């Protein structure tokens, strides 16, 4: 006799017929799922004028709590119910409108941006309806649905209104990107574009789903700022910073040539405070904002390992000290050469100085590494320039002990990022990284918010869904529809910082990585430990890279190179199968199956669309779109819990029921080497660099602790097979 | 059996129906390496 509250806020008598009706839906088709477990689990607290939209979300949480390896198909369930509740929060229907009518009103509301309406027309928005197919989000799963409301899908960040369902998200993707193309292949491209992430065949990046149709247009995941040692600089780039995560980016700062504590200032006007004081400005310059009301802000900063403030600067994260020397919600990434190695090695000391005290040793840390080793032990004998020794055994110890503890203080080797990349060291040297360790570009420190000389590095991402392909030849159309898509968005977007534009349109540098790696191992029942998969990483990467570079190649005869490709190295011929570290060699054996030398000849002759290309990633929110392993890590176990703005989420392992055999999970692997060997061999042919995890089990090792031997011997391991960059170190604790 | 093969509709029945770091160093031996 009691009432529940329809949508549209009419009431009518409490009928459980229409619950059994909605789940029988859901579980329709599905192996293994329970209408009676979803209702019984609900725990559904039943009263008189309950809200009809509380209780079916009620059943979803319910059914997604349920997702288990005897019962993986409620990924399913779960998904179509979240689905369902989505198609009612944006259109109070189940079937969406038609595309223009939806546009019409999104532009009119302010929602969508202007330009929809005037770069297509009414005939051409009705023949891209044709395109759309609704029901391929059916074949989403729940950890994706939860992603596409909580982030990607256009909503009030205030209200929590969502306006659009996930096929007008593709849909609209795709024509904007392509709005600005000819109108006898547009269509053409937005079609295939759209069927090309629609069906989970190119992933694409957080900033891209939740941006490219909306007003606000900045759709770079990653913004790479240098910072001089100048307080004009300084101001500079706390400036950037706050414009830029603002506006979902995630920043890479380059504090290293600031200073050390102590130092002279005017010839001795003034006592240097330290970098530490500035260090806790670009936190709070990060920490301002959101990233777009989509996520948090973060960034990770970058200092030499011999600057003379190393041991402060490592440590600045350990909470056993006081606020006025710990900077602890920003990562820090420390920049390596091989002499740095080599003083570990013989057991001897790292002298540290400031920046300020050594004439062009900084620069030639990146540069030039012969010119570093000239400077670096001529300026250690010199008794005037203030210095500081440590044992290198010493000073290694403590990095790796706070990369332990936190899991944030990375590593960068700062020489193969230059002796083994896209860029003339001399013209343009990579002298920093960025928050995830996969991006390595070129940056010049600014003197003022808009000063046009410097260069702040912008890099766009997208992903190859590897579990997605059946044969490695199908890269080269994905990768012009990949490379055309991104390189379109970069004369589409905004850019709130003049010195970020110059690069993004001097060097058009993208980032195309690939998801799906693990579940992609297991299909050809390789694994990661035993070194199985090394001829077949090979392989692949070396497709993607060609792929890639064939793509922009063509597309620099369309459109024309970049306009400081003669910066890189592709202009004067030389491709990553010349510059890689050639310890790669005792690894793998697998031979170049594409015609390299051919495309040698022709990126001499016609350039460049693009300075880089390839990048791998996380992906740690976008690939769940696709519900692949993100990025090239392995799972953490067949249902792996990730987590998102509601609450936890379960998510199972691509094609469990077939291949619960094949996969490696991250815990069942003995070492570290097989990993870091398949990244080595990746970073064969990826233009920057790989967000490389080292995992530790304390359990695996004797009375329960992780030697500090074994953490050093994979650091090495790293760098002897090219590694650039080390991301996160995951320690387990169950 | 005279039915199809089915999973359990109810599986909520059977609960009735049942009851630091080793911080040392050995240099010698990474100095067997070559980077
Ligand atoms: N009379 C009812 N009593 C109890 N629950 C109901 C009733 N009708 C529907 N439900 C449940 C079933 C669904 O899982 C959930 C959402 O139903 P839904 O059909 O979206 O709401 P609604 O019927 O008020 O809106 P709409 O007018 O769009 O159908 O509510
Ligand atoms: N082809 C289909 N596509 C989508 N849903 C379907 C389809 N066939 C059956 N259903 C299910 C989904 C809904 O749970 C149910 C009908 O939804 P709905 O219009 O909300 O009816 P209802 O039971 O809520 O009655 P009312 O909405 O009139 O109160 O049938
Ligand atoms: N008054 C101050 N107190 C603390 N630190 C300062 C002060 N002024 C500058 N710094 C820091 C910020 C910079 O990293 C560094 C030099 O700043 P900068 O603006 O380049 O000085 P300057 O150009 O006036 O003289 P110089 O560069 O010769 O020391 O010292
Ligand atoms: O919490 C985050 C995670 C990522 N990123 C940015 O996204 C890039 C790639 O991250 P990933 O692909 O894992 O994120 P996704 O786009 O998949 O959410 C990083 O370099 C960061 O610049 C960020 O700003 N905040
Ligand atoms: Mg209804
Ligand atoms: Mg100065």
């Amino acid at each position: 006799n009691l009432l529940v509250t329809k949508r549209d806020g009419s009431t009518e008598r409490i009928n459980l017929d229409k619950i059994h009706r909605v789940l029988d839906w859901a579980a329709e088709g599905l192996h293994n799922v329970s209408i009676s477990q979803v209702e019984l689990r609900s725990h559904i607290q039943f009263y008189d004028g309950i809200k009809t939209s509380d209780i079916h979300e009620t059943i979803i949480k319910a059914a997604a709590d349920l997702i288990s390896r005897d019962a993986p198909d409620y990924q399913y369930l779960a998904a179509r119910l979240a689905i369902f509740h989505l198609r009612k929060k944006a259109y109070g229907q189940f079937e969406p409108p038609a595309l223009y009518d939806h546009v019409v009103k999104m532009v009119e509301m302010g929602k969508y941006d202007n330009h929809l309406l005037e770069d297509y027309t009414e005939e051409e928005f009705k023949q891209m309806d044709t395109f759309i197919d609704h029901d391929r989000d059916m074949t989403f799963s729940y950890a994706a649905v939860k992603q596409l409301e909580g982030k990607y899908l256009v909503q009030n960040r205030v209200t929590g209104e969502i306006y659009e369902s996930a096929q007008f998200l593709y849909i609209l993707v795709a024509a904007c990107l392509f709005s600005n193309y000819p109108r006898e292949t547009r269509l053409q491209y937005v079609k295939r574009f759209y069927d090309a992430v629609s069906t989970f065949k190119i992933s694409l990046p957080t900033p891209i789903m939740s941006g490219v149709r909306t007003p606000t247009r900045q759709f770079s995941s990653c913004v790479l700022i240098e910072c001089g040692d100048s307080l004009d600089s300084i101001n500079a780039t706390s400036s950037a910073i706050v414009k830029y995560v603002s506006q979902r980016a995630g920043i890479g700062i380059n504090a290293g040539r600031i200073r050390a504590l102590g130092s002279p200032i005017r010839g001795g006007e003034a006592f240097h405070t330290g970098c530490i004081p500035f260090y806790k400005h670009f936190q709070t310059a990060v920490k301002s904002c959101s990233q777009g009301g989509v996520r948090g802000g973060a960034a990770t900063l970058f200092y030499p390992m011999w600057h003379l403030e190393v041991e402060s600067l490592l440590v600045l994260k350990n909470n056993r000290g006081v606020e006025g020397n710990r900077v602890r919600h920003m990562d820090y990434g420390v920049q390596i050469n091989k002499l740095m190695y080599t003083r570990l090695l013989k057991g001897e000391d790292i002298t540290l100085f400031s920046p300020s005290d050594v004439p062009g040793l900084y620069d030639a840390f990146f540069a030039d590494q012969e010119e570093f080793e000239r400077l670096y032990t001529k300026y250690e004998k010199d008794d005037s320039i203030r210095k500081q020794r440590v044992k290198a055994v010493e000073l290694f110890s403590l990095m790796m002990q706070e990369r332990a503890s936190t899991g944030r203080i990375y590593i960068q080797n700062v020489d193969h990022c230059n002796t083994h990349s896209p860029f003339d060291p001399a013209i343009a040297p990579v002298r920093q990284s960025n928050l995830c360790l996969e991006i390595a570009l070129p940056t010049k420190p600014l003197n003022d918010v808009n000063d046009e000389n410097g260069e702040i590095a912008l890099c766009t991402l997208s992903a190859f869904n590897l579990g997605a392909i059946n044969n490695l030849d199908e890269l080269e159309e994905l990768a012009i529809l990949a490379v055309r898509a991104l390189d379109a968005l970069l004369d589409y977007q905004d850019y709130p910082i003049p010195a970020a534009k110059r690069g993004a349109m001097g060097r058009r540098t993208l980032g195309i990585g690939v998801i799906n790696f693990a579940y992609y191992l297991a299909k050809h029942g390789k694994r990661y430990s035993d070194g199985s998969a090394n001829n077949l990483t090979h392989k692949t990467f070396e497709a993607i890279q060609y792929y890639l570079l064939k793509a922009s190649n063509e597309l620099a005869k369309e459109q024309g190179a970049c306009p400081w490709f003669n910066e890189t190295t592709y202009a004067k011929g030389i491709l990553p199968i010349d510059t890689y570290k050639k310890d790669l060699d005792t690894i793998a054996n697998e031979p170049l199956h594409y015609d390299w030398e051919a495309l040698r000849e022709s990126i001499k002759t016609h350039g460049l669309r693009n300075s880089t290309l390839s990048a791998l990633m996380p992906s740690e929110t976008s690939s769940q779109i696709s519900n692949a392993t993100n990025g090239i890590e392995p799972p953490r176990g067949y249902v792996s819990i990730k987590a998102s703005k509601d609450g936890i989420l379960r998510q199972v392992v691509p094609d469990y029921e077939h291949l619960h055999d094949a996969y490696e999970l991250l815990w069942e692997m003995p070492g570290n080497d097989g990993y870091l060997q398949l990244v080595g061999i990746m970073q064969k042919f990826i233009d920057q660099s790989i967000s490389a995890n080292t995992n530790y089990d304390p359990s695996r090792f004797p009375s329960g602790k992780v030697p500090m031997q074994q953490l050093l011997k994979d650091l090495l391991t790293a760098y002897k097979f090219g590694v650039k960059t080390l991301y996160y170190q995951n320690t387990r604790d169950g | 059996l005279p039915f199809q093969t089915r999973s359990n509709p109810i599986p909520w029945i059977n609960t009735w129906l049942v009851s630091q770091i080793d911080s040392e160093v050995d240099t010698d031996d990474l100095s067997n390496f070559q980077l």
